[PDB]
RNA sequence: UGACUGCUCCCUAGCAUGCUACUACCG
RNA sequence: GCGGUAGUAGCAUGCUAGGGAGCAG
């Protein structure tokens, strides 16, 4: 009930009641926020509401203080005193305030119902605590929106890859894939019982989860909305290039995992943070593995953003680094348990930001910056307080599932504070070495966003195919379908024998489900499917609208396949920019 | 009564709390969910939940006061110093606690000696000191519970004595009160066992809001909460060299016992002219009024007083149950029949037979009273009245009825036998008749196991009214103690009051125009309080002059005593007060330059300020 | 107390009236002066009293709310302390013997007095004198409560180590006798 | 509590709140200590501060002596007389006080950072007791400016007489020779443990 | 390490009531 | 000419709250 206000940092006792997160407001700030905005409720050690029996007023500018309680105009005693006066609300530490002038932007942040692009513009354009408050309230409103959904009434199950499941009345079908996790809890007689961490395929219900339970009666599948804890640390800590390498020990020999990893260490050893600006399959994986043994006496942390993207997080660590030096952190969902759980002392911890064993370090690595918000940066900076760290990830990737915005797409400058921090002043690191890839992605993404700092390592045989087909779009439900995909898969496998074992990018997951039901291709997620790409992939049409195709969803999709990248021109794409081979359908 | 007899066969390790395992967020606990009494049988809790989420504040308070976890997370203990049952040791070491001597006020002693005091052959000498004790004193004093034995009672006579006692307790009102009507004084005192590691009673009376207290109080009408009692040693002046120990009850018991009993306790301490004289003061003519009330209109008056050897270590359990039941009879509208039984069970489990924490170990209390609960003195008064009533009944029923000259008393004895051994239900008319007979021929004044009785003498000689021998026999066969008649007195002249009541003697002096009764203490006690203190409190009189003012207030009536040193005590105190004031003023004017005034300060060394405290006109 | 709303009017009227008085005008101006100044002071009176009442009311309210906040902070810290104590004492329950004797019960309830008697790992014995000592814990291993215990340490009333070779009949009067013996459950 | 201010030859119970050694200054002597420089806080048998809960006043020039307590300016029950008034500060020995002719002894040498040559100059232009105050304040400033540097520690050990050494957070390092003996302590988990005497050059 | 009640004395702060006094308004 | 009202000062009375101390069971 006592703390610092979000603007003056002065001691206060007043909580605003019309903001969903109940921030701590300074008395002058409280007056400014209650006058210039329809936020007319204030909370103190006791609520600032009329206590007259039978009365109901919840204003602040309307109440009068009398005796010991608070009263209104209709019940003010002869000894009365208005709470809202002198442009300053009545509360503790009223004489030790300083006020602030950043009230209009704070009002806009509080009043912004998160509708248009300017919402995120001003979310990313403010001072530190306002960034934290905006991120917190954005996650709060999105989790409230997703919890405003029904309960999956289930009473029986057909079999594996089949399910009958019913939502509530007046509630629509929730979003489809693992980006919106389905984790429910049924009841037997008195309490809740375990169901399983799952996700649904289509509407036939195949299971893309990782378990199988005796599912039937009284089952409650829900997208579990979690209470959000308040933030402590800022989104980033301002760096300063050291002169002493404190704690860091370049070994006598050279652990030559990679050649340029020496330079890696050379400039990541002095600044309080860094970032691994990695195009797909371009050293985005094991530079930290080399750092593991070149700096073996340094406490090194590894993390990502989702439990799905732990492939390179967990493989080479056990593959080449010593067995004992690794450590595992997994809540107990289904993920790689290759290292040791329940071990506090170790130098190489591998996990996600979901849950860690609270400790501090001096070296951290952090993956998947593209779908990372300032909330995740703040929580990783709070849980881990290190000396240097790297944010693995590239702006030429996918945004976080910000379904909140509908009008304007969220561009690289609006991913998070760090993702534009390396955009304005330049990246901490810039690689130009593709591990295993022909120069198609080189040409494409170097003309688009890579600025041609990486060039042809593998030859361009021009086996990849792009055609003149356009496609037709039709909406049914929150997922759509494509007749010039139900026919087009067959029309494109007519005689070409090379893309029969390709992977299916899924702008619409229901369309991929229908393709699997009819012809059959593996389902490939869009956002959380980096590093899971095979050697051979089809980029399908699947859409023409502003769902996916402005710039930054295909920058990694062009790199899914290595030699045979069938990226047909679907819609208002970057058609007249390069050279691509084509075959005309009969 | 039958359970008391039958419980002596079964093993002693099958009595007490019954525990089981519950789960809170997947972790296992060990909590008490019932009790097995020697008297009340098996009792099970009514609201117990095995699987639960994170617990609240009152659940934490309840689980932190249960001895189950403390006993289950401790080492086994076999103690051969005592013969009482032992449970567990909470630490790896045994704590030995000593008692320190007093502090000597040399200036007062020299002043008293320079005025002809403490000469050889004098009638006033010091016999009150601070006695010191060695390491193994607390356990040696706790080992006195071996005098408590299981006692079966004559039920057909107790069921009539309880009716007469309830007739005695009839002019009051009581019931339950809300948490906002509870009055607590001195909230800066200890809180109990687990709770004395984090604060005093203020912390727990502030951290708990009103509906939390109400919910906690309503929780004990369907469940039983066993607690832990701590034993402490006293540091005070006395005349004998044995250690004294009091019991510190937990806060969770006192907090609810107050809400249960405070209305009746406050109603008792506000009535004047009743048998129980708790609340009446002795200043402003109170002593004379009490003495005149107790004399009533008895026909051949004598006075008598008795004594209880080992009163609290030897009182049987059945009489404590009876006292609790008598006190709890005012709840006929606010409480149901199960609520009263559960309140009785909670009281028995907390202040009659529970785990005590002596030194650093847990023991089992066999029985008796734990002096220090919320209802000590009133229960002692009920017990005293019960013993007096059964002594009168035994005196009357054991007389040859063929030699009783009066026929009314013969019919009364016949009806008494019929109502005791030939009637199954209550007969209110005879209860009223016996109560009137007792109040006419046997007058009492009771203050928590201290009593003065004015009784008809010829009736006692003829055997129609209880005597000292009847009290001796009743104590022998119902209290398991022997009452020597060398600690009892008898006075056949009413112009001199009781020989001793509440450690005060009585004298009949002439003040104004009439004659009144005044109390005076033992001069040795006053002088010992003057000369032996705890440091800083004295040995420098100027720092606390208000001690001697109170001590001289207590010692005023000694100036009317025919003996001469007794008045010299009061005069010496007045001269010492004047000397201390002069010392302060000069001693402060000298080194500093502050000049003091003697405005309305000379009242403290003149007798008129003290004479007004014993004259009826209650000026406060 | 000097910039009240009525202060300006009162002071200006007083100054004008006293200037008129100093002008030596007729008695009518003096009567008007007296009436105007009397009513001006009368109206200033309540404006000077009500404000002073209100300030003290506000100060009392502030003090009460501050003490309420302090009480809440103390409650939070005592709750944390109690939770810590409970969860710390939980970690010594020996959850295999306790489970073994709980499952044997016919409904899950057992007396509390037999839990340390059958599941404790350590035993402490306090011995008054040597005659009692030679009948209870003579030797290096003894039997009590249908179990076998072996001695681990012996201290005295002053908490100093004592070796079993000097606990004899001749050397008995040279020890602080309230001896404490510690043993462990065998096998 | 009761010490001695000797330049004014005055027993005192007062002392300057913010100064070097909690120096003892009599009523008028504390006054010209608090007007010739800025030392607006004093300490007596009890410290002078408003006693209502939640109130905060460091200054003494506006406190009042109320009902066996002290109250203040911003939060003002003013049924009292001011603490600081009439060339004096309220305390014992308010009458048996003399004062100081040389007003700026403390105001000169107790107001600088105890490192200039003027400190020692005035210390030699002092009396025996005044120069005693000087010498004790030199020892105090020596220790109080020695306790502003780092603590060396060996975290991984090497062969004796050739080890590795990391130090502290941000602080500078004092001179290098064996003048400063590196005799610290070792911590197992909460306690201090035998270490010995060392020296880093 | 400091239990539950009862009574009494001293000091300060607030509230209510009454007595007297000094100005002012009104009839 | 008498009364009413509004502040201000001194004095007395009983409660509530805080602190220090004494006795008794
Ligand atoms: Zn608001
Ligand atoms: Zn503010
Ligand atoms: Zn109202
Ligand atoms: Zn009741
Ligand atoms: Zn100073
Ligand atoms: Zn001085
Ligand atoms: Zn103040």
């Amino acid at each position: 009930a006592v703390g610092a206000c979000v603007l003056c940092n002065s001691q206060t006792s007043l909580r605003c009641g019309a903001c969903i997160r109940r921030p701590f407001l300074c008395c002058k700030c409280c007056y400014d926020h209650v006058i210039s905005t329809s936020h007319k409720l204030v909370l103190s050690v006791n609520p600032y509401v009329c206590n007259a029996p039978g009365c109901d007023v919840t204003d602040v500018t309307q109440l009068y203080l009398g005796g010991m309680s608070y009263y209104c105009k209709s019940h003010k005693p002869p000894i009365s005193f208005p709470l809202c006066a002198n442009g300053q609300v009545f509360g503790l530490y009223k004489n030790t305030c300083v006020g602030s002038d950043n009230v209009t932007d704070f009002n806009a942040i509080a009043t912004c119902d998160w509708t248009n692009a300017g919402d995120y513009i001003l979310a990313n354009t403010c001072t530190e605590r306002l960034k934290l408050f905006a991120a917190e309230t954005l996650k709060a409103t999105e989790e409230t929106f997703k919890l405003s959904y029904g309960i999956a009434t289930v009473r029986e199950v057909l079999s594996d890859r089949e399910l009958h499941l019913s939502w509530e009345v007046g509630k629509p079908r929730p979003p489809l894939n693992r980006n919106y996790v389905f984790t429910g809890y049924r009841v037997t007689k008195n309490s809740k019982v375990q169901i399983g961490e799952y996700t649904f395929e289509k509407g036939a219900v195949v299971y893309r989860g990782t378990t199988t339970y005796k599912l039937n009666v009284g089952d409650y599948f829900v997208l579990t909305s979690h209470t959000v804890m308040p933030l402590s640390a800022p989104t980033l800590v301002p760096q300063e290039h050291y002169v002493r390498i404190t704690g860091l020990y370049p070994t006598l020999n050279i652990s030559d995992e990679f050649s340029s990893n020496v330079a890696n260490y050379q400039k990541v050893g002095m600044q309080k943070y860094s970032t691994l600006q990695g195009p797909p399959g371009t050293g985005k994986s094991h530079f930290a593995i080399g750092l593991a043994l070149y700096y073996p006496s340094a406490r090194i942390v590894y993390t990502a953003c989702s439990h799905a993207a732990v492939d390179a997080l967990c493989e080479k660590a056990l593959k080449y680094l010593p067995i004992d030096k690794c450590s595992r952190i997994i809540p107990a969902v289904e993920c790689f348990d290759k290292f040791k759980v329940n071990s506090t002392l170790e130098q190489y911890v591998f996990c996600t930001v979901n849950a860690l064993p609270e400790t501090t370090a001096d070296i951290v690595v952090f993956d998947e910056i593209s779908m990372a918000t300032n909330y995740d940066l703040s929580v990783v900076n709070a849980r881990l307080r290190a000396k240097h760290y790297v944010y693995i990830g590239d702006p030429a990737q996918l945004p976080a599932p910000r379904t909140l915005l509908t009008k304007g797409t969220l561009e690289p400058e609006y991913f998070n504070s760090v993702c534009r921090l390396m955009k304005t002043i330049g990246p901490d690191m810039f690689l130009g070495t593709c591990r295993r890839c022909p120069a198609e992605i080189v040409d494409t993404v170097s003309a688009l966003v890579y600025d041609n700092k990486l060039k042809a390592h593998k030859d361009k045989s021009a086996q990849c195919f792009k055609m003149f087909y356009k496609g037709v779009i039709t909406h049914d439900v929150s997922s759509a379908i494509n007749r010039p995909q139900i026919g087009v898969v067959r029309e494109f496998l007519t005689r070409n024998p090379a893309w029969r074992k390709a992977v299916f990018i899924s702008p619409y997951n229901s369309q991929n489900a229908v393709a699997s039901k009819i012809l059959g291709l593996p389902t490939q997620t869009v956002d959380s499917s980096q590093g899971s790409e095979y050697d051979y992939v089809i980029f399908t049409q699947t859409t023409e609208t502003a769902h996916s195709c402005n710039v930054n969803r295909f920058n990694v999709a062009i790199t899914r396949a290595k030699v045979g990248i069938l990226c047909i021109m679907s819609d208002r794409d970057l058609y007249d920019k390069l050279q691509f081979t084509s075959l005309e359908i009969p | 009564n039958f359970n008391v007899l039958f419980s002596t066969v079964f093993p002693p390790t099958s009595f007490g709390p019954l525990v089981r395992k519950i789960f809170v967020d997947g972790v296992p606990f060990v909590v008490s969910t019932g009790y097995h009494f020697r008297e009340l049988g098996v009792v099970h809790n009514q609201d117990v939940n095995l699987h639960s989420s994170r617990l609240s504040f009152k659940e934490l308070l309840v689980y932190a006061a249960d001895p189950a976890m403390h006993a289950a997370s401790g080492n086994l203990l076999l103690d051969k110093r005592t013969t009482c049952f032992s449970v567990a040791a909470l630490t790896n070491n045994v704590a030995f606690q000593t008692v320190k001597p007093g502090n000597f006020n040399k200036d007062f002693y020299d002043f008293a000696v320079s005025k002809g005091f403490f000469k050889e052959g004098s009638s006033v000498e010091l016999k009150h000191f601070f006695f010191a004790q060695d390491g193994n004193a607390a356990i040696s004093d706790y080992d006195y519970y071996r005098y408590n034995l299981p006692t079966m009672c004559d039920i057909r006579q107790l069921l009539f004595v309880v009716e007469v006692v309830d007739k005695y307790f009839d002019c009051y009102d009581g019931g339950c009160i809300n948490a906002n009507q509870v009055i607590v004084n001195n909230l800066d005192k200890s809180a109990g066992f687990p709770f004395n590691k984090w604060g005093k009673a203020r912390l727990y009376y502030d951290s708990m809001s009103y509906e939390d207290q109400d919910a906690l109080f309503a929780y004990t009408k369907r469940n039983v909460i066993p607690t832990i009692t701590q034993m402490n040693l006293k540091y005070a002046i006395s005349a004998k060299n044995r250690a004294r120990t009091v019991a510190g009850v937990s806060i969770c018991s006192t907090m609810t016992n107050r809400q249960f009993h405070q209305k009746l306790l406050k109603s008792i301490a506000a009535t004047r002219g009743a048998t129980v004289v708790i609340g009446t003061s002795k200043f402003y003519g109170g002593w004379h009024n009490m003495l005149k009330t107790v004399y009533s209109d008895v026909e051949n008056p004598h006075l008598m007083g008795w004594d209880y050897p080992k009163c609290d270590r030897a009182m049987p359990n059945m009489l404590r149950i009876m006292a609790s039941l008598v006190l709890a009879r005012k709840h006929t509208t606010c409480c149901s029949l199960s609520h009263r039984f559960y309140r009785l069970a909670n009281e028995c489990a907390q202040v009659l037979s529970e785990m005590v924490m002596c030194g650093g170990s847990l023991y089992v209390k066999p029985g008796g009273t734990s002096s220090g609960d919320a209802t000590t003195a009133y229960a002692n008064s009920v017990f005293n009245i019960c013993q007096a009533v059964t002594a009168n009944v035994n005196a009357l029923l054991s007389t040859d009825g063929n030699k009783i000259a009066d026929k009314y008393v013969r019919n009364l004895q016949h009806r008494l036998y019929e109502c005791l051994y030939r009637n199954r239900d209550v007969d209110t008319d005879f209860v009223n008749e016996f109560y009137a007979y007792l109040r006419k021929h046997f007058s009492m004044m009771i203050l928590s196991d201290d009593a003065v009785v004015c009784f008809n003498s010829t009736y006692a000689s003829q055997g129609l009214v209880a005597s000292i021998k009847n009290f001796k026999s009743v104590l022998y066969y119902q209290n398991n103690v022997f009452m020597s008649e060398a600690k009892c007195w008898t006075e056949t002249d009413l112009t001199k009051g009781p020989h001793e009541f509440c450690s005060q003697h009585t004298m009949l002096v002439k003040q104004g125009d009439d004659y009144v009764y005044l109390p005076y203490p033992d001069p040795s006690r006053i002088l010992g309080a003057g000369c032996f203190v705890d440091d800083i409190v004295k040995t420098d009189g100027t720092l606390m002059i208000e001690r001697f003012v109170s001590l001289a207030i207590d010692a005023y009536p000694l100036t009317k005593h025919p003996n001469q040193e007794y008045a010299d005590v009061f005069h010496l105190y007045l001269q010492y007060i004047r000397k201390l004031h002069d010392e302060l003023t000069g001693h402060m004017l000298d080194m500093y330059s502050v000049m003091l005034t003697n405005d309305n300060t000379s009242r403290y060394w003149e007798p008129e300020f003290y004479e007004a405290m014993y004259t009826p006109h209650t000026v406060l | 107390f000097s910039s009240l709303p009525s202060y300006a009017a009162f002071a200006t009227a007083q100054e004008a009236y006293e200037q008129a008085v100093a002008n030596g005008d007729s008695e009518v101006v003096l009567k008007k002066l007296k009436k105007s100044l009397n009513v001006a002071k009368s109206e200033f009176d309540r404006d000077a009293a009500m404000q002073r009442k209100l300030e003290k009311m506000a100060d009392q309210a502030m003090t009460q709310m501050y003490k309420q906040a302090r009480s809440e902070d103390k409650r939070a810290k005592v709750t944390s302390a109690m939770q810590t104590m409970l969860f710390t004492m939980l970690r010594k329950l020996d959850n295999d013997a306790l489970n073994n004797i709980i499952n044997n019960a016919r409904d899950g309830c057992v007396p509390l007095n037999i839990i340390p008697l059958t599941t404790a790992a350590k035993l402490m014995v306090v011995i008054p004198d040597y005659n009692t000592y030679k009948n209870t814990c003579d030797g290096t291993t003894f039997t009590y409560a249908s179990a076998l215990w072996e001695i681990q340490q012996v201290v005295d009333a002053d908490s100093k180590i004592v070796q079993l070779s000097e606990i004899s009949m001749d050397n008995s009067p040279n020890l602080a006798w309230p001896l404490i013996v510690t043993a462990l459950r065998a096998n």
